[PDB]
């Protein structure tokens, strides 16, 4: 092998092969012809040197180019093919595969990296499959996520850790499930909240709340149906209220995999909830099948109320209304149901804040 | 050699605004992308933004899209970044970043980096 | 959120071996490719090395081919460096990065970087 311009003889790997004419140029001849052309000639004027061989050009050209030239050098032949050929900043792109950067100006959707071969959607990055053709990149990231075994494998904790908890104060997002426990403590802003309805705990003597009976303790007030309330409702009397108005729920699976955090020295470490599994709780523990239920209830705004007792409607009366419910005369018990029924669901609405 | 001075930090209540500096020095401005990179609380570097050489193309991280608006003055060789709606979690350094075509380095430099916080 | 904790740098003599780790989570690690990089003191950063998001792949910089081996436990969520005959060139910061399919950028996050030190 020899240089095609100097004839200096030197092995192949140690001269540039020009991708188009295949013409084998050291690197001295190489990095002279293409600066003298940029700071002297035209942009139309960096063919080869010793052959004399438009936007692809350029587009593998600019690989060459970047090892070769200097930064000046490697600037002005970015200058002139802005302002000579593009009239704009040339479109360049980041391989998500192997990172190479490269100059793409073709009118295509599927750009072929030439440093790894690899072919992917130029809007969404992602490796190309003939799936992708005439789709939008979310069906086709969607596809791909719902085909993916190890994501099904997961099972409903994804949508509970995909239902997450929002900070009410500093807004933060926490892509967790919220088990048994209501208590939440934000880390960035302080503030101590309800994860099922996002009512604020207070401490001792904060509560404004009025007629409340538990100011010097530690507390939050809950609507009807947030998750507070209604986890202890049994997976049974939760999935007949989803059957009375016809929202299904899963009771197979399409220890439990939930993920949680826990506090360790190196800070929070993703530890799975690995309780109980019954049959019928959808592969998950007592809590999070019934937080899985109460989110269903919740997402479809299904009123707790309508199941209620005599005994519950009163309750809910002197605790949301704060009036004890008295009998009327004439009244027999399921009158006196209808009325504080009618009386509740009219004054009282549902969780307000709820994420639903 | 390759300096960069961010300016514009401070305090900031939440929903508040914010613009952010950076003189630059030292190369070519025109021939580079120009980019800014955050240190969350606990964190290494986020990529917030990215303009390319003269500003046809600009590029943002998904949670600032909307909010953040980058912008480049090549006559002064400054580099700015619009803040809009700001809530805690942009609370970081924010650093301005000389950009780079050699592969898997979108920046080679960046630097001293502003502080902002947003109050809760 | 993300999170990118290295460990693993310090001393070592000129053909010393080191093995840098990458803690990773806040995102499914098995869907990104992970990549090294470093910044030499006073230089500009650069790019080590990139491997695909379950290892089919490794890439190399010119420099480095070889001499470091890059690997990654997708059971674990951690990314590895294994750095053998070490040179005083390799003296640097060496940053974990995660690979990003936002565009305008081949990575979208680094870790707070951990400095080797080679005689
Ligand atoms: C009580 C419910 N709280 C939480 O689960 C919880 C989780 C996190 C944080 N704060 C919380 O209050 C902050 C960092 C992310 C994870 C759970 C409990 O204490 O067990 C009884
Ligand atoms: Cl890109
Ligand atoms: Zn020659
Ligand atoms: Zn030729
Ligand atoms: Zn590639
Ligand atoms: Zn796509
Ligand atoms: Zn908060
Ligand atoms: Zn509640
Ligand atoms: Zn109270
Ligand atoms: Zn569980």
């Amino acid at each position: 092998q020899e240089c095609a311009v100097c004839g200096w003889a030197l092995p192949h790997n140690r001269m540039q092969a020009l991708t188009s004419c295949e013409c084998t140029i050291c690197p001295d001849c190489f990095r002279q012809h293409f600066t003298i052309a940029l700071k002297e000639k035209h942009i139309t004027d960096m063919v080869c040197p010793a052959c004399g061989r438009l936007l692809s050009y350029f587009s593998t050209l600019d690989i060459q180019l970047r090892e070769s030239l200097e930064p000046d050098a490697y600037a002005l032949f970015h200058k002139k093919l802005t302002e000579g050929v593009l009239m704009r900043d040339p479109k360049f792109l980041w391989c998500a595969q192997c990172s190479f950067g490269f100059i793409y100006e073709r009118e295509q959707l599927e750009a072929t990296c030439p440093q790894c071969h690899q072919t992917f959607c130029v809007r969404c990055k992602r490796q190309w499959e003939e799936q992708h053709r005439g789709r939008s990149c979310e069906d086709f990231q969607n596809w791909k996520r719902m085909n993916d075994p190890e994501y099904q494998a997961q099972g409903l904790a994804m949508y509970l850790q995909e239902n997450g908890i929002d900070c009410p104060k500093c807004k933060f997002s926490y892509a967790l499930a919220r088990g048994g426990c209501m208590h939440f403590h934000c880390t960035q802003c302080r503030h101590q909240f309800c994860s099922g309805c996002y009512n604020a705990f207070y401490a001792k003597n904060k509560c404004p709340e009025p007629n409340c009976r538990v100011k010097k303790s530690l507390h939050g007030h809950h609507p009807r149906d947030c998750l507070f309330y209604l986890r202890d409702w049994t997976a049974l009397r939760l999935q007949k209220l989803l059957q009375d108005n016809n929202v299904m729920f899963n009771t197979e699976p399409p220890g439990c995999r939930v993920i949680e955090q826990k506090e360790v020295p190196n800070g929070l470490r993703d530890e799975a909830c690995g309780k109980e599994t019954p049959a019928g709780y959808a592969g998950l523990c007592q809590a999070h099948y019934k937080e899985y239920l109460v989110s269903l209830i919740n997402a479809h705004s299904l009123d707790p109320a309508t199941l209620y007792e005599v005994e519950e409607l009163e309750t809910a009366t002197e605790r949301y209304l704060h009036v004890r419910p008295q009998p009327l005369a004439g009244e027999d018990p399921p009158a006196y149901q209808a009325r504080l029924l009618q009386k509740l669901t009219e004054e009282v609405p549902l969780g307000q804040s709820i994420p639903r | 050699e390759v300096q960069l001075l961010e300016s514009g930090g401070g305090l900031v209540q939440p929903g508040g605004s914010l613009r952010l500096s950076c003189a630059a020095s030292g190369f070519t401005f025109r021939g580079y992308s120009m980019a800014w990179v955050r240190q969350a609380p606990g964190k290494g570097l986020e990529w917030v933004s990215t303009i390319s050489p003269i500003g046809t193309y600009t590029y943002y991280a998904d949670s600032v899209k909307g909010r953040f608006t980058i912008s480049r003055d090549n006559s002064k060789n400054t580099l700015y970044l619009q803040m809009n709606s700001l809530r805690a979690e942009d609370t970081a350094v924010y650093y301005c970043a000389k950009g780079s075509y050699s592969r898997g380095t979108p920046f080679d430099y960046w630097g001293q980096g502003t502080l902002v916080t947003v109050s809760s």
